[PDB]
C-alpha cells in the first residue's frame, strides 16, 4: 500500500491470477416438473388435512407458470428467490390446502393463531417457500362451499409439520362429556364458508408449501439451466448441483457412500464433489497456491525484481503458478533462463553465483540476493566468513605483544512514546447518541 | 527433599580433598517457525466477491503482515545473535592431541554428509517434526490428496512456513567454529583474535579461575581427562535412550502447529452466518444479503487471525527472552569462564560447548565438583611471638597434632610459613586465634 | 540510530493504522455516524451504530495489545540498559561480550531520543608472538609453576610472562612455587631457578 | 511490599472486570439469556444469542 518499497524481500497476496469460464454441470434430467398438479388442481385440500406431495426427477422451469398463475403472496425463507434457478433441491415437498385470505399471513415461521396452531405449523429453521393466490372464482360457490375446514380447538399446539385428523369432541369444560356434543364441549372442526360475495379477507385462499434443503444431499429436483463440458487442470467458475464456486477441479480417489455427494475437510470448506452426470469423484483446490516473495532493491536504486515462489519444483512452476492465466509480463518471470533451484523453492529473475559474501537481501535455506554492479540482481550461498585454521600444538603459545584501545558504540532503546487515547472521542466524534 | 542437619561448629571446617568433573547438559530454544499468512486466500477463497469486501477493510491484514513479518525477521536475528558471535571459521586442527580429553563425540564428524557431530545427530534425531514446512512439496498435497496431511490444509489456506535463513550444517558449522577456537585458543578468541595454547595449560588458566591452584590439575590430569570422558559417554547414553530429553524444543515445535491447526479449524466457524462455507452463501443468497453474511464471515475471521498473531507476538516474545539468555550463555561460558553461580552449571565452571539442534541449542557445561570432604579443626589466625598470623589464601587447617595452610577448595596441605602468611598487628584482639610456631626460612 | 528510529515509527505507524482504520464499515451502512444518523431514524441507527462501536472498539483493543507488547520488549531493553549502565559505568564488568568486544576497561553513557548509547572502551590484543611453552619447569627434582603468567621462550631462555601481554621476566623463586617431585606432570622441562 | 499487592490488585481488578462486562449487549435485545430466551421464539433467539 505505498509506491516507494524499500530493499528487502516481501511476501505479497496472490492477485496475479483471474479466472476466465464459468462452468454449469447439473444431472442429465429433462422431465418438466409437475407444476399441473399442485397448481392446477381440481381440489385442494382443507388445511387440518393438509396434502403433502413428494416430488423428484423434476426441472424445475417455473417460467409455465408466468403464463397464466398470478400469486399473491411468494416469500422465500433461507433462499434468495433470484437464485432459485441457479440451484438444484434435494427433498422437495409440496404442501397443499386452502385457507381463508386473512389467514395466509399465519403460514411463515414463527406465527401463531387458529392456522398456526392448531392446523398447519412451519419450523422456525425453514428453508423452503410460500405461496398463495386468491382462488374466489374456483373454491367458493353461491351459498358458500363447506367442503373446507379448520380445527378450532385443540389442547395444544400442533409441532412443524404435524397432521392431526381426529374428529373427538373437544372438552372444553371440566366435566367430560363422554363423546357426545352438547354444552361446555365442540366439535373442533368448523367449516369455512367462501360466499363469493364476502370480503377480500373472507376469500379463499389456495397456498402451496415448497419444503427443499440445499447443498447437502444428492439433488434430484435440478433448476432449468445448461450444462456445459468439464475444464480440468485449469480453474473455473464451477456450478456442481448449484454448488457455486472457484477453483480447479481435478480426478481423485475417494470411497464415497451412495447417500452422500460432498465431502468437507476440518476446514468444512467443500473439498470433494460427485458430478451428478458421470458418477465420478473430483477433488477441488485453490489456483493461488501459497507463498509467492518478490526480492527486489528498494526504489530510488532500480525497477527490476526476482520472485521466490517457496517449495514448488522448477520444472513444474508455470502449471502451479496457472502461468498460463497470466499476462507476459508474469510468464517472463515464470520461467526463464534465470532458473534457480533452492530448498526454499523456485527462484526466477536473478542468475546464481558460485561466489560468496556477507549478504544483503536474506531470501532463505542460505541462500541470499543482492543488487551487483552487470547491474542486475544475483543470487548465492551466504558466507559464514573467513576460513582459518588456527595453528594449534602441545607446546606453542601465542602471546601478545602489543594492544588497542577500542571504543564500541551501542545502542538500547529505554522509553516510548506515552500514548493516551479519549475512548469517547475516538469511537464517537462528540455526537450524544 | 531429603531433610538433611549439617554439623556447623565454631571452630570445625569440611575440606575436600577430591572433586569430580561433572558435564550437565541444558537446553534453550532459540528460534521458531517463520510462519507466514496470506489474509485474502485466509479469509476468501479466491472468490472475487468476498475479496471486494476484504478490500475496504485493508488495513488489517496489512497490519498482520507487518507482525508476522517482525516476528520472521526477529527469528533469523535470534539465530545470527546466538550463533554468529565470532566470523572467523576456525577448525579443529587434525590432529587430536588434547592431552587426553576425547573431543570425538563433539567435534564434527567428516562421514557424514552433514558436518553434524554424534551429539548433534542424536539431538537433531529427538526431535521429530522439526522441518514440516518448507521441506513439504507441491505435488505431494495433489499426489497423496487421500492422507489429507495438515500442511496441505494449511498451504490451501494461505498458512506458509518459510525457511530459516541458517541451515542446519551453516549453524552446525558455526558450531564446530566456535568449539574448535575454544579448545585451541582459551577464551581468547572471543576477546579479538584467536590466540593459541595447549589444552593442558588452558585447563589449568580455568582450574586457577575458579579457586583452586593449577598444579592440582597437573598432578591430576589423567584422571581428569578419563573422568572427562566418561561424562560425555553418560551423556551419550542419557539423552540416547529417553524421549523427553529436549521436551523444551519439542514443546516449542508443538505449539505452532498446534496454532496453526486451530486456525485451520477455527475456519469452520459460522460466526453468526447462515454458514460457515463461503460458497454456499454465495448460491444461496443474491447480492445484498451475501454482502452482510461475508462480511460477518470476514470479521470474524479476521479477529480469528489476530487472535493468532497476537498469540504468535507473546511466543516470540518469550523465544526472544530464552535467545538472549543463550547469546548471553554463548557470550559468558562458551567464549569465557563465567564467574556467575549456577548460571553454567551446578558446581564451579570450567567451560562449555555448544551443540546446535532443531530451533533451538544445546549447552555441555563441563563443571568442578568438590567430592569427597574431611573434617578438620580450624582456627582464624596464629599468633606466633604476640602478633597475629592470618593466611593469604587459604585457611588455616589442623589434623589433630599439627596446623597447615589450605587453599578452599581442595586439600593442599602445606607448612605455616612467612609467605603463607602475613601479619597484622598482635594477637588479644581476634577471637579463636590458638598459638603455633611460623617457619621462617 | 537505527533501533531507536524504528522504535519511533513503529509508534508513528499503529497511531496512524488507528486513524485509518476508522473508515472501516465493519458491516454498517457506512463508516461515518454522521451519514448514519442522518439517514436513518432511531432504532436503525441504534443497531448501526452498535455495529461500528464495537467494531472500532476491537480496533482499540488490537492497539492497545500491540502496545503492551512493544512495552514488554522497551521494558526488557530498558532493563537491559540499567544493568549495563550498573555494571560497566558504575563498574568494571568481568562479563565477556556484556560491554564490547574485548576486555572491558570502562564504558561512558550518552542520551538518545527515547534511548541510550554506551561508548564501550575496551582493550583489544593485537600482535602476537608465537613461543615455545611448557606447563612448568623441574629445577632439581622438584617442580616449579608460576604464580601468575605462564613459562615462555624465545628458543634459548626461559621465562615467565603474564597471560595478555608479553612482558617476560628471568625464572625466580618468587615468580614461582614449588610442588612435589617434576616426574608427574607432563611436558616439563629442565632449567635453572635463580634464588635470591 | 507496593510490588505484590499491585500484582494481586491486577488480578483480582482483572476478574471483576470480567465479571462486569457480562453486563454489556454486544448489540443483543438484552445483555441477559433469559430475557431473551423467554421473550423470542427459536430463530431470533438463535441469532441474539
Ligand atoms: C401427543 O400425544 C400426547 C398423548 O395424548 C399428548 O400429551 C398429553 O396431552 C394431554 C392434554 O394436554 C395431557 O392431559 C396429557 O398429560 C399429555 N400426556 C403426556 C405423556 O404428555 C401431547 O399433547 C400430544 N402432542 C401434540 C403436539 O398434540
Ligand atoms: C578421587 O576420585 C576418583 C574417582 O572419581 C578416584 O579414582 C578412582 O580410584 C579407584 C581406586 O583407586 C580406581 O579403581 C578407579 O579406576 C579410579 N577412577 C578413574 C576414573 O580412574 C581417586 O582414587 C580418588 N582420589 C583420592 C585421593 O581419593
Ligand atoms: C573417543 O571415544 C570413542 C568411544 O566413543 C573412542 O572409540 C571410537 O568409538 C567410535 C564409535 O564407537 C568408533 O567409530 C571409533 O572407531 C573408535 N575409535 C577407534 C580408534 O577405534 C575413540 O577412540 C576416542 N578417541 C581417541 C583419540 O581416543
Ligand atoms: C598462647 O601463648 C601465650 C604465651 O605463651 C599465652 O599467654 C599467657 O597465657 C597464660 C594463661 O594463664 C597467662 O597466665 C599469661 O599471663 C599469658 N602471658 C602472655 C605474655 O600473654 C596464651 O595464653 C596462649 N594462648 C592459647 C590459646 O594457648
Ligand atoms: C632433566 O634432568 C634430569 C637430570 O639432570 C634428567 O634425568 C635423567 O635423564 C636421563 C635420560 O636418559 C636418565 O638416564 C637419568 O636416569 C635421569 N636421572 C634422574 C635423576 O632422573 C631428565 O631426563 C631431564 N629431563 C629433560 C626433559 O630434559
Ligand atoms: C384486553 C386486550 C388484551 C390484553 C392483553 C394484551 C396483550 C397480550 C395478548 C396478546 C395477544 C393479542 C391478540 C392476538 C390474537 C391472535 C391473533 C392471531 O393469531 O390470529
Ligand atoms: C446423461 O445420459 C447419458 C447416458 O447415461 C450419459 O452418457 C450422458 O453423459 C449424461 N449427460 C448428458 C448431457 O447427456
Ligand atoms: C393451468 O391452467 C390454465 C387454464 O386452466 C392453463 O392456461 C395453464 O397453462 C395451466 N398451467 C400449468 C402449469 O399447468
Ligand atoms: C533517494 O533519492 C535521492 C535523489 O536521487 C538521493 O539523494 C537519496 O540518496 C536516495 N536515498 C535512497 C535510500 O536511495
Ligand atoms: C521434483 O524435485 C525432486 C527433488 O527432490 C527432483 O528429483 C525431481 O526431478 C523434480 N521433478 C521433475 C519433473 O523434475
Ligand atoms: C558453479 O558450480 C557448479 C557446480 O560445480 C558448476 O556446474 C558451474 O559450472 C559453476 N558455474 C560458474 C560460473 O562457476
Ligand atoms: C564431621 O563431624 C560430624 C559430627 O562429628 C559428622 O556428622 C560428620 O560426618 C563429619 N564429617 C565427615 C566428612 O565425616
Ligand atoms: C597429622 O599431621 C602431622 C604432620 O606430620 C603428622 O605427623 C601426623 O601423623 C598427622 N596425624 C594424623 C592423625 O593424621
Ligand atoms: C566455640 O563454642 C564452644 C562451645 O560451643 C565455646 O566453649 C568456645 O568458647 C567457642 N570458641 C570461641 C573462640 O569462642
Ligand atoms: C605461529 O606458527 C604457525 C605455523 O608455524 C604460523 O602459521 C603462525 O603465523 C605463527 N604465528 C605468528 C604470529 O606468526
Ligand atoms: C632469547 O632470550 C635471551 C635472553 O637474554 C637472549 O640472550 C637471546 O638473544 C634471545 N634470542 C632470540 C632469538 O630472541
Ligand atoms: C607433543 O606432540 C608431539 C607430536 O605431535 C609429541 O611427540 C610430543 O610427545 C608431545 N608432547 C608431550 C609432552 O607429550
Amino acid at each position: 500500500k505505498s509506491f516507494t518499497v524499500e530493499k528487502g524481500i516481501y511476501q505479497t497476496s496472490n492477485f496475479r491470477v483471474q479466472p476466465t469460464e464459468s462452468i454449469v454441470r447439473f444431472p442429465n434430467i429433462t422431465n418438466l416438473c409437475p407444476f399441473g398438479e399442485v397448481f392446477n388442481a381440481t381440489r385442494f385440500a382443507s388445511v387440518y388435512a393438509w396434502n403433502r406431495k413428494r416430488i423428484s426427477n423434476c426441472v424445475a422451469d417455473y417460467s409455465v407458470l408466468y403464463n397464466s398463475a398470478s400469486f399473491s403472496t411468494f416469500k422465500c425463507y433461507g433462499v434468495s428467490p433470484t437464485k432459485l434457478n441457479d440451484l438444484c433441491f434435494t427433498n422437495v415437498y409440496a404442501d397443499s390446502f386452502v385457507i381463508r385470505g386473512d389467514e395466509v399471513r399465519q403460514i411463515a415461521p414463527g406465527q401463531t393463531g387458529k392456522i398456526a396452531d392448531y392446523n398447519y405449523k412451519l419450523p422456525c429453521d425453514f428453508t423452503g417457500c410460500v405461496i398463495a393466490w386468491n382462488s374466489n372464482n374456483l373454491d367458493s360457490k353461491v351459498g358458500g362451499n363447506y367442503n373446507y375446514l379448520y380445527r378450532l380447538f385443540r389442547k395444544s399446539n400442533l409441532k412443524p409439520f404435524e397432521r392431526d385428523i381426529s374428529t373427538e369432541i373437544y372438552q372444553a369444560g371440566s366435566t367430560p362429556c363422554n363423546g357426545v356434543e352438547g354444552f361446555n364441549c365442540y366439535f373442533p372442526l368448523q367449516s369455512y364458508g367462501f360466499q363469493p360475495t364476502n370480503g377480500v379477507g373472507y376469500q379463499p385462499y389456495r397456498v402451496v408449501v415448497l419444503s427443499f434443503e440445499l447443498l447437502h444431499a444428492p439433488a434430484t429436483v435440478c433448476g432449468p439451466k445448461k450444462s456445459t463440458n468439464l475444464v480440468k487442470n485449469k480453474c473455473v467458475n464451477f456450478n456442481f448441483n448449484g454448488l457455486t464456486g472457484t477453483g480447479v477441479l481435478t480426478e481423485s480417489n475417494k470411497k464415497f457412500l451412495p447417500f452422500q455427494q460432498f465431502g468437507r475437510d476440518i476446514a468444512d470448506t467443500t473439498d470433494a464433489v460427485r458430478d451428478p452426470q458421470t458418477l465420478e469423484i473430483l477433488d477441488i483446490t485453490p489456483c493461488s497456491f501459497g507463498g509467492v516473495s518478490v526480492i527486489t532493491p528498494g526504489t530510488n536504486t532500480s525497477n527490476q525484481v526476482a520472485v521466490l515462489y517457496q517449495g514448488v519444483n522448477c520444472t513444474e512452476v508455470p502449471v502451479a503458478i496457472h502461468a498460463d492465466q497470466l499476462t507476459p509480463t508474469w510468464r517472463v518471470y515464470s520461467t526463464g533462463s534465470n532458473v534457480f533451484q533452492t530448498r526454499a523453492g523456485c527462484l526466477i529473475g536473478a542468475e546464481h553465483v558460485n561466489n560468496s559474501y556477507e549478504c544483503d537481501i536474506p531470501i532463505g535455506a542460505g541462500i541470499c540476493a543482492s543488487y551487483q554492479t552487470s547491474q542486475s540482481i544475483i543470487a548465492y550461498t551466504m558466507s559464514l566468513g573467513a576460513e582459518n585454521s588456527v595453528a594449534y600444538s602441545n607446546n606453542s603459545i601465542a602471546i601478545p605483544t602489543n594492544f588497542t584501545i577500542s571504543v564500541t558504540t551501542e545502542i538500547l532503546p529505554v522509553s516510548m512514546t506515552k500514548t493516551s487515547v479519549d475512548c469517547t472521542m475516538y469511537i464517537c466524534g462528540d455526537s450524544t447518541e | 527433599g531429603a531433610e538433611n542437619s549439617v554439623a556447623y561448629s565454631n571452630n570445625s571446617i569440611a575440606i575436600p580433598t577430591n572433586f569430580t568433573i561433572s558435564v550437565t547438559t541444558e537446553i534453550l530454544p532459540v528460534s521458531m517457525t517463520k510462519t507466514s499468512v496470506d489474509c485474502t486466500m485466509y479469509i476468501c477463497g479466491d472468490s472475487t466477491e468476498c475479496s471486494n469486501l476484504l478490500l475496504q477493510y485493508g488495513s488489517f491484514c496489512t497490519q498482520l503482515n507487518r507482525a508476522l513479518t517482525g516476528i520472521a525477521v526477529e527469528q533469523d536475528k535470534n539465530t545470527q545473535e546466538v550463533f554468529a558471535q565470532v566470523k572467523q571459521i576456525y577448525k579443529t586442527p587434525p590432529i587430536k592431541d588434547f592431552g587426553g580429553f576425547n573431543f570425538s563425540q563433539i567435534l564434527p564428524d567428516p562421514s557424514k554428509p552433514s558436518k553434524r557431530s554424534f551429539i548433534e545427530d542424536l539431538l537433531f534425531n529427538k526431535v521429530t517434526l522439526a522441518d514440516a514446512g518448507f521441506i513439504k512439496q507441491y505435488g505431494d498435497c495433489l499426489g497423496d490428496i487421500a492422507a489429507r496431511d495438515l500442511i496441505c490444509a494449511q498451504k490451501f489456506n494461505g498458512l506458509t512456513v518459510l525457511p530459516p535463513l541458517l541451515t542446519d550444517e551453516m549453524i552446525a558449522q558455526y558450531t564446530s567454529a566456535l568449539l574448535a577456537g575454544t579448545i585451541t585458543s582459551g577464551w581468547t578468541f572471543g576477546a579479538g583474535a584467536a590466540l593459541q595454547i595447549p589444552f593442558a595449560m588452558q585447563m589449568a588458566y580455568r582450574f586457577n579461575g575458579i579457586g583452586v591452584t593449577q598444579n592440582v590439575l597437573y598432578e591430576n590430569q589423567k584422571l581428569i581427562a578419563n573422568q572427562f570422558n566418561s561424562a560425555i559417554g553418560k551423556i551419550q547414553d542419557s539423552l540416547s535412550s529417553t524421549a523427553s530429553a529436549l521436551g523444551k524444543l519439542q514443546d516449542v515445535v508443538n505449539q505452532n502447529a498446534q496454532a496453526l491447526n486451530t486456525l485451520v479449524k477455527q475456519l469452520s466457524s459460522n460466526f453468526g452466518a447462515i454458514s460457515s462455507v463461503l460458497n454456499d452463501i454465495l448460491s444461496r443468497l443474491d447480492k445484498c444479503e451475501a454482502e452482510v453474511q461475508i462480511d460477518r464471515l470476514i470479521t470474524g475471521r479476521l479477529q480469528s487471525l489476530q487472535t493468532y498473531v497476537t498469540q504468535q507476538l507473546i511466543r516470540a516474545a518469550e523465544i526472544r527472552a530464552s535467545a538472549n539468555l543463550a547469546a548471553t550463555k554463548m557470550s559468558e561460558c562458551v567464549l569465557g569462564q563465567s564467574k556467575r553461580v549456577d548460571f553454567c552449571g551446578k558446581g564451579y565452571h570450567l567451560m562449555s560447548f555448544p551443540q546446535s539442534a532443531p530451533h533451538g541449542v544445546v549447552f555441555l557445561h563441563v563443571t568442578y565438583v568438590p567430592a569427597q570432604e574431611k573434617n578438620f579443626t580450624t582456627a582464624p589466625a596464629i599468633c606466633h611471638d604476640g602478633k597475629a598470623h592470618f593466611p593469604r589464601e587459604g585457611v588455616f587447617v589442623s589434623n589433630g597434632t599439627h596446623w597447615f595452610v589450605t587453599q578452599r577448595n581442595f586439600y593442599e596441605p602445606q607448612i605455616i610459613t612467612t609467605d603463607n602468611t602475613f601479619v597484622s598487628g598482635n594477637c588479644d584482639v581476634v577471637i579463636g586465634i590458638v598459638n603455633n610456631t611460623v617457619y621462617d626460612p
